[PDB]
DNA sequence: CCGCAGATTTTTGCGAAATCTTTGCAGCCAGAATATAATGTGTGCATGACGGCGAATACCC
DNA sequence: GGGTATTCGCCGTGTACCTCTCCTAGCCTATTCTGGCTGCAAAGATTTCGCAAAAATCTGCGG
RNA sequence: AGGUA
């Protein structure tokens, strides 16, 4: 149940933006500073941006 | 179609009670009971009210006096 | 259908809570799971809150409309309408009284302050940490005191059945019961008349004010402790079925379930006589649950099972951002609206916009039904629905009919100013996107790159008319923040106009003679001539002259063919000179402004549409294209780059030699690269500007280039000189992280592709720009929200009030030159004084009257230096402002109309440009740039034996009187200077009229004699650095930030005495002969040195500036409007008279001002880190500064007066705005200020408490009443106080407005405990209520209601 | 998306909802300010109540 | 503790015996899941219990607790679930206008009939008053309590059968 | 333009069934009753904006 | 006296779309007897619906 | 959640 919660409903588990091969490549290569253990959007916080 | 209301503002300088008086005129125009005084081009009551005020037929005073006289023939 | 003049908020009583309740919620049950019929008697209950489905008992007994006046008595369930379930409230009978969290953890704790008892003590008592005595007896135990477990046990053992003490909310409620308000009020009133001690009187006054306010509220303090808890109607906490095992349930439902569970458990435990620990635990349960329900978040959060998220509470549903959710935002959704992407509408007229057929059909479905049934094509609404969903051709004519006259509102996704919503006549178009008029996109700030706009349909006839009169685009051709038109040709049309008017040096058909521009158009269209060529054309220009009559003058003008073609478009009545020129954006904007001012509205709209069409057509015929060759690289780019590389290499080599410091080397390199960038840009602009060298008849000539990019650069269509500089030249210096300018700039441009590393460098600038745009947009939104809040209730209520007060109005000169003239700042204002001509005493401006362009021209002809203008701040009107004191600005040159809401338009005007805000020869020698009369203001100078006009004090100004009366150059003379010019001497331009050392301020003696050291200890105040060469020394007076243990007990000074020893005073100066040396005043002249008038006494070191100390943009504007301190307030001389020093350094040095007459003692504090500009024994006046540094608005208002603080705020904010090129009429800032100072502090009361922060309008009507009456009580005197916009909006008269857009919980608590009764008469109040606003169209209605109130 | 009648809400009556026909357009506080700036009273009342 | 979990932990009430049945179902589901190693198949669940299987699935539906609307739809979108829930207890304005037009048409048609026939019809079905009356109740007021009142009603119906008063009402019912 | 036929109106009659209350039944359900070995412990602490600001005790001079 | 000198909470944070449905967990957990409640089955009591059918009534036109 | 202004 917890593994399914991670893979399905999480800040870093997203529907693949699938309208281009480039879109898929970018989504799989994406790097997020957000998520569990990262940075909340309460930032700027200009340093990281 | 009435592109500008500046000529109407000239007759009624407040530009806000102008809306009230022309709205009263147009409502008496749409709701049955009153007949037009200016020719139309298959237009609704709004530009009719604008044209009537623009030529000086209708302002606050004319609407008020007319509602009196009509009140007197209906009471008879 | 509901009429009510006001809303009262007060403390809910348990009896009236039961009055609201229709039944007691006794069970936490909700429903029967499989059967979704609500349980009895649970949170959802038909027996309590009413039936679920329409007009039938939930037992299967009665199902009909007949059984509606009688409830079902055969079972618990009643039968009514189902909407009743949305309004019926319930109540829960709490076994133990429970404290209200809002009255507890608000920063002012109403329970705490009413009991005058600190917060920790209430927290410990309520949460069962300690006992508290609910009245004692004949004990040594006070009526109120907290006791711990062992202390309470010891008291109980020591004192028997006389000791009443409990624990928790029951104890708090018992305390509130035992406290009587009226009796304590009487006791305090008696004591005040008897007590004379200051502290005792202050305590009595505070307590009596608090208790009297509570009594006037008509509330009983026991009501703060909740005995019965109301429960919200179930429909407002809905439970709706959803597919699968998931069902939508309210967090309120779970919270009330928890509360009911804990209450029932407490009841059971009490019935079972449970041990004290358990019952205390369960009371803790109930208190925690009630606190979470009322406001979850101030108790260490509450989470539910199967869901990890803070539960929604009633406070959380009320408190929202931005503003109240359901009422205004987010978001007050609306019907009869659509949304779509926008496209250009280049064929449309200004008063109309393209609306797609499908959106028009869907929007107007009721109208289509009405007209179909009117002409009888459908016998029922259902048949009309079938017809419209079939979309037959029949309904389309009906649709055209209903659209023909109906105007629709177009709205941009963000709305920054009132132009964000504009009416247009919809025109049916096949397609799917809204076509928008190209001229209007500038107002919307909408670019066709996927922007979506919304369309609203004004339904009622009044709304249709209201949109046509006010919402219409043609009625809003002028910006509300400035008279110059907002519908200005922008980019493509400007380019077309420029190409049409710009002249060549040789083309087909030069030297021809033409009559009328019609021959010009014929020649151009036939290809017999060129669009631009010098031609003599006979044209009839019409001039508005005499009394408003057209004067036809027909003569020959030397112009171009394109210019004549344009003149064909120009309506009759304008001078031809306006078009006989190259036309940029500025030229076209000015031409439209002149057309509007001279002709009127309809000619302006027609001319704007025609110029749009002409510009588009001739831009298309232009074929203006940007290629790869139209960024011609300047030939000297490589040479300049190589040179600059050579000098920076030389500088780096010299840095290794240690000859130049790292900072100086960096500065030199930066300057070298800046010079190289400027040279490259200048060479590029020279190349592009006059690129055409073609011969006129064989003789080559240099004239304006046909280069396209130079056309878009020059016409101002898109891209400035800086923009083209990055394209054709070199993009130059930028910055790296930490915001420092990079040592090596980018030597490449976008035509010579940037290499990897330079692009990576530019990426930092790009990221910074984007993040700045985002953050500045958010900050601008917050700022404009605050401005709307403070300026919400302000509206023009009177045509005139009658007042000769105002502001002294002058063209502003900051630095050395004028940047904003008199005319622009006074245009559209009303006169407050009949100002005379600068020469003869002749009145050219009559009694207070509106100043239009003619009066401004008259004022320019007879240049008067200053004009008194009735500002809104000085208006005597209450509950609004008079029409004159505002001005004229709106969308017309006429005076403001009564009922117009100036507050909101001003707030929008100041807020909208917020997204545009992303932010030697000085102080050494004054150099007047022009030749004019020299005048000194507030000067203290006397000519000495050396002819030196030495100016003392830092409050002296040097103006420059022009030929008539106008100052055009103003400067500030610091303390100590040398001037070779007099008070009437003429000075040439660029001539050094004053001079002083840039390294130090010299104190030049104006008398003679020996220097005597007064208050000197060699080693405490001054330090020995004697370097006697001719009798000199480097004795250092320690800086006025820190001194020694003996330097803090004396004020070091230099007295000037003669040989006899008698005092020799300086003539013609307030300065005494005893120079009080400030910090770092290095005593060059030792004791016993003959000083000449013209010799330095003590130098004050400086740095000749070189450091930035000015900020602007959104934070600066916000701080100005919040009246923030500048972290170093420049204290002023707060009373006129002689000044003197006091006892030195009790930590902060005291300064005593004693006026020459009247109440003498005015000792005050001055901190010892300040740099004093005050000298003891001089005659100062109220307003003079005492210490250097920036000022704060508070003391400016308090001392210099209201007009002075208004002038300061206006000038400071306009300085920020003019820095970015945005112009705002100062009346907007004036009305914002007028809203900021709506509160005043009473000194002498009429019916107040001598310190009461009270609304000025009530104070003003009261003082008017007492003055007109024979009763001059008391009194009454007031002093206007300045509050920040957030504070002013927070402390308004209506609690609805304050609670809406600011701290909702605290405002609601304050209003409830005070029992406030807001009486509406405010835009946002009536918005929340849902009636006509008391502004504009609605002002007539409310004024009628005002007549219906207080009178039959 | 365009509507004249359709999805309302439970707790409030603000029209919104539906992936077939959506709600109306949010007439937020910005637009209310825009109307208040003019003498727009009846149109504002339509935006708010009717 | 079991009583507390059964009562105060479920948002909707679930009986204690039903809660025990749910717990048994979950335990047997876990047993079958770890034995078969794939999933709990409803057939084996039916086999283990005396419970048919439709009751099993309805119980499984019941065992799940309601969710808040304050949860974001779409994994932390700034919109909440309750912001999308349509009010199904509100009559559509289309239907309200249809009802008003139908009431007007029925009133006009009743006015098109005779006095006593229309009068009988008004109280027989409760037309244009907030009360409804039975056939015998109308007959008592018409001082005729016999087959005559129902014959008058049938005569009114037969008169309405004509395609001159039914055409206007024909549109409402398709 | 008037009297009977077609169409319309008048009048008496029987079957049908549904509904309201009462009685028997089955699934739902609540409390009352019985005596397995288990008490200082768990526990969630989830954590990187930014500016303003008064209230609440501390501490030097 | 007294003036900072810390720490201790509270508050504010752009607009408006769209796609997504993703929202949901342990299972460690004892037996039962008595009585009522509620949905449903069954029966007496009663009103309300249609044809039946003949008798009275309404309406068209030519001799 | 992602994307748009």
């Amino acid at each position: 149940a917890a593994v399914k919660e991670f893979f399905g409903s999480s800040q870093l588990s997203q529907f693949m933006d699938q309208n281009n091969p480039l879109s898929e490549i970018t989504h799989k290569r994406r790097i997020s500073a957000l998520g569990p253990g990262g940075l909340t959007r309460e930032r700027a916080g200009f340093e990281v941006r | 179609a009435r592109v500008t209301v500046q000529d109407a503002v000239e007759k009624i300088g407040n530009r806000f009670d102008l809306v009230l008086v022309a709205a009263r005129r147009a409502r008496q125009m749409q709701v049955g009971g009153k007949d037009p005084l200016v020719p139309e081009e298959n237009d609704k009551t709004t530009v009719i009210a604008l044209r009537e005020i623009e030529e000086g037929l209708i302002n606050n005073q004319i609407l008020d006096v007319r509602e009196r006289q009509e009140q007197q023939e209906q009471e008879a | 259908t509901e009429e009510f003049d006001a809303i009262k908020i007060a403390l809910a009583s348990p009896d009236m809570i039961r009055s609201w309740s229709f039944g007691e919620v006794k069970k936490p049950e909700t429903i029967n799971y499989r059967t979704f019929k609500p349980e009895r008697d649970g949170l959802f209950c038909a027996r309590i809150f009413g039936p679920v489905k329409d007009y039938e008992c939930l037992c299967g007994k009665y199902k009909r409309l007949k059984h509606r006046g009688v409830i079902c008595e055969k079972c618990g369930v009643e039968v009514t309408q189902t909407k009743v379930r949305r309004e019926r409230m319930g109540h829960i009978e709490l076994a133990s009284p429970t404290a209200h969290i809002w009255f507890l953890k608000s920063l002012p704790s109403r329970i705490g302050l009413l009991l005058d008892m600190p917060l920790r003590d209430i927290e410990r008592v309520l949460y069962f940490e300690s006992y508290v005595v609910i009245e004692g007896g004949m004990t040594n135990l006070e009526r109120q005191q907290i006791l711990t477990e062992e202390q309470y046990l010891d008291a109980l053992e020591e004192f028997g059945d006389e000791f009443d003490a409990k624990m928790g909310a029951e104890a708090i409620q018992a305390l509130l019961k035992s406290m009587d308000l009226e009796q304590e009020c009487e006791q305090l009133r008696e004591e005040l008349n008897e007590t004379n001690s200051e502290t005792k009187r202050k305590k009595l006054t505070k307590r009596i004010k608090l208790l009297e306010a509570f009594v006037q509220s008509g509330n009983k303090p026991e009501w703060m402790i909740l005995t019965v808890l109301p429960v919200l109607p179930p429909d407002l906490r809905p439970l709706v079925p959803l597919d699968g095992g998931r069902f939508a349930t309210s967090d309120l439902n779970d919270l009330y379930r928890r509360v009911i569970n804990r209450n029932n458990r407490l009841k059971r435990l009490l019935d079972l006589a449970a041990p004290d620990i358990i019952v205390r635990n369960e009371k803790r349960m109930l208190q925690e649950a009630v606190d979470a329900l009322l406001d979850n978040g101030r108790r260490g959060r509450a989470i539910t099972g199967s869901n990890k998220r803070p539960l929604k509470s009633l406070a959380d549903m009320i408190k929202g951002k931005q503003g109240r959710f359901r009422q205004n935002l987010l978001g007050k959704r609306v019907d009869y609206s659509g949304r779509s992407v926008i496209t250009v509408g280049p064929y449309l007229r200004l008063h109309q916009c393209g609306l797609p057929k499908k959106m028009a059909l869907e929007l107007f479905k009721p109208f289509i039904y009405g007209k179909l049934e009117l002409r009888g094509l459908a016998t029922t609404i259902k048949a009309a629905k079938k017809m419209v969903e079939r979309e037959e051709a029949v309904v389309w004519d009906i649709l055209d009919e209903v659209i023909r006259e109906h105007p629709v509102l177009l709205n941009r996704a963000p709305t920054l100013h009132r132009l964000g919503i504009q009416a247009f006549e919809p025109v049916l178009i096949e397609g799917k996107a809204i076509q928008l008029h190209p001229l209007v996109c500038a107002a919307y700030n909408a670019d066709f790159d996927g922007d979506q706009m919304a369309v609203h349909v004004p339904l009622t006839l009044e709304a249709q008319l209201e949109a046509r009169a006010l919402m219409m685009s043609t009625n809003n051709i002028l910006s509300p923040a400035n008279g110059e038109p907002i519908i200005v040709p922008s980019q493509d049309v400007v380019l077309g106009l420029y190409y049409m008017t710009r002249d060549c040096v040789n083309a087909k058909g030069e030297g021809m003679v033409l009559t009328g521009p019609k021959e010009a158009e014929r020649l151009y269209r036939s290809g017999l001539a060129s669009l631009h060529a010098r031609v003599k054309v006979r044209i009839t220009e019409y001039e508005k002259d005499a009394n408003g009559e057209l004067v036809a003058k027909t003569s020959l003008k030397d112009t171009t063919v394109g210019r004549a073609i344009l003149w064909m478009i120009v309506p009759k009545g304008l001078p031809y000179s306006i078009v006989n020129q190259a036309l940029g954006k500025k030229a076209i904007s000015k031409m439209l402004n002149t057309c509007y001012r001279i002709l009127g509205l309809k000619p302006t709209v027609i001319f704007a549409d025609q110029i749009m069409y002409t510009g588009f057509a001739y831009a298309a015929r232009s074929g203006a294209s940007v290629g790869i060759d139209d960024m011609v690289i300047p030939e000297k780019k490589h040479e300049i780059i190589s040179e600059a590389e050579a000098e920076v290499a030389e500088i780096q080599e010299q840095f290794q030699s240690g000859l130049v410091t790292a900072g100086e080397r960096y500065n030199k390199v930066i300057d070298i690269w800046a010079a190289a960038n400027d040279r490259v840009s200048k060479a590029m602009m020279d190349n592009l500007q006059t690129e055409t060298v073609i011969n006129r008849d064989g003789q080559e000539e240099k004239q304006v280039s046909f280069n396209s990019i130079y056309m878009m650069a020059d016409s101002g269509a898109r891209g400035s000189a800086a923009q083209i500089r990055q394209l054709a030249g070199m993009r130059g210096l930028m910055a790296k992280p930490d915001g420092s300018i990079i040592e090596t700039p980018i030597t490449a441009n976008f035509r010579e592709g940037l290499n990897v590393l330079q692009y990576f460098i530019s990426t930092h600038g790009a990221r910074k720009g984007l993040a700045d745009t985002a953050l500045k947009t958010a900050n601008s939104g917050y700022l404009t929200r605050r401005l709307v809040d403070v300026a919400q209730d302000l509206v023009v209520t009177e045509d005139d009030c009658g007042t000769h007060e105002g502001i002294m109005m002058t063209p502003v000169i900051e630095g050395g030159d004028v940047k904003e003239p008199l005319r622009d700042r006074v245009l559209g204002r009303v006169t407050a004084e009949d100002v005379l001509k600068p020469g003869t005493a002749d009145i050219l401006v009559p009694r207070n009257t509106l100043l239009h362009e003619q009066w401004c021209d008259l004022l320019e002809e007879n240049s008067v230096d200053a004009v008194k203008v009735r500002s809104v701040v000085s208006c005597d009107t209450d509950f609004g402002v008079c029409a004159h004191c505002y001005g004229r600005d709106l969308a017309r040159g006429h005076i403001i109309n009564k009922g117009e809401a100036i507050g909101v338009i001003a707030a929008q005007s100041i807020g909208e440009p917020g997204t545009q805000l992303t932010m030697a020869a000085a102080e050494s020698s004054i150099q007047v740039k022009n030749k004019g009369s020299i005048k000194l203001s507030n000067v203290k100078s006397v000519v000495n034996s050396s002819g030196k006009l030495v100016i003392t004090s830092r409050n002296t100004e040097l103006k420059l009187i022009d030929e008539f009366g106008r100052t055009k150059e103003s400067y500030k003379v610091p303390y100590g200077a040398v001037l070779a010019k007099g008070d009437g001497e003429q000075v040439a331009g660029g001539e050094t009229v004053a001079n002083w050392d840039p390294h130090t301020m010299p104190v030049i003696t104006e008398v003679s004699g020996f220097v005597r050291f007064t208050d000197m200890i060699d080693g405490q105040t001054i330090t020995r650095q004697t370097d006697e060469l001719t009798g000199l020394s480097s004795l250092v007076v320690l800086d006025s930030a820190e001194r020694t243990a003996g330097g803090k007990d004396l004020r070091p000074a230099l007295k000037i005495v003669d040989a006899q020893g008698n005092d020799v005073l300086i003539p013609g100066t307030d300065m005494p002969a005893q120079y009080f040396l400030p910090g770092k005043a290095i005593v060059q002249l030792e004791d016993g040195v003959q000083i000449s008038s013209g010799d330095t006494l003590a130098r004050i070191p400086q740095e000749s500036g070189g450091t930035k100390d000015i900020t602007g943009g959104l934070p600066r504007v916000a701080d100005l409007f919040e009246a923030r301190r500048p972290k170093e307030p420049a204290i002023l001389a707060e009373i006129s008279g002689i000044v003197s020093f006091g006892k030195e350094t009790k930590g902060k040095r005291r300064l005593v001002i004693t006026p020459v007459d009247g109440s003498d003692p005015y000792e005050e504090m001055i901190p010892k880190w300040r740099q004093l500009n005050v000298f003891e024994g001089e005659r100062v006046e109220r307003g003079d500064v005492i210490s250097d540094g920036p000022e704060a608005p508070h003391d400016i208002l308090r001392l210099r007066g209201v007009h002075a603080v208004t002038r300061y705020i206006v000038n400071e904010v306009q300085d920020v705005y003019r820095l970015q090129g945005v112009k705002i009429n100062d009346k907007h800032i004036e009305v914002i200020v007028r809203q900021m100072l709506r509160k005043a502090t009473i000194v002498n009361a009429g019916s107040s408490d001598f310190l009461e922060g009270e609304q000025v309008e009530y104070s003003r009507v009261k003082i008017a009443n007492r003055e007109l009456e024979a009763n001059g009580k008391v009194g009454a005197t007031y002093s206007r106080d300045l509050l920040g916009i957030t504070k002013a909006s927070l402390a308004t008269e209506s609690f609805i407005s304050a609670a809406s857009f600011q701290e909702t919980t605290r405002v609601l608590t304050e209003a409830a405990v005070a029992g406030k009764r807001d009486e509406l008469r405010g835009l946002k109040e009536n918005v929340i209520v849902g009636r006509l606003i008391p502004a504009g169209t609605g002002y007539a209605y409310h004024q009628d209601r005002m007549r219906r109130r207080a009178a039959g | 998306h365009a509507r004249s009648t359709g999805s309302y809400s439970l707790v409030t009556q603000q029209p919104l909802g539906g992936k077939a026909q959506f709600g109306g357009q949010r007439f937020g506080e910005m637009e209310v300010w825009a109307l208040e700036a003019y003498g727009a009273a009846y149109t504002l009342q339509e935006m708010l109540t009717v | 503790i079991t009583r507390s979990i059964a009562d105060q932990a479920r948002t909707i009430r679930i009986p204690v015996h039903m809660i025990e049945t749910i717990n048994k179902l979950n335990r047997i589901s876990r047993q079958m899941l770890q034995e078969m190693g794939r999933e709990p198949t409803p057939e084996e669940l039916a086999e283990r219990m005396l419970m048919p299987e439709d009751k099993i699935r309805k119980v499984l539906k019941i065992a799940k607790e309601p969710i808040s609307m304050e949860t974001p739809i779409g994994d932390d979108e700034d919109s909440h679930l309750g912001d999308f829930i349509e009010d199904t207890t509100l009559e559509l304005p289309l239907d309200s206008a249809t009802t008003e037009s139908l009431r007007a048409a029925t009133h006009d048609v009743l006015a098109g009939l005779t006095a006593r026939e229309a009068k009988v019809l008004r109280m027989r079905f409760g037309i244009d008053m907030n009360t409804d009356y039975t056939l015998e109740e109308v007959g008592k007021q018409f001082d005729v309590t016999r087959e005559r009142i129902r014959q008058i009603e049938a005569k009114a119906l037969r008169k309405l059968r004509h395609p001159s008063r039914s055409e206007v009402l024909r549109s409402f019912l398709d």
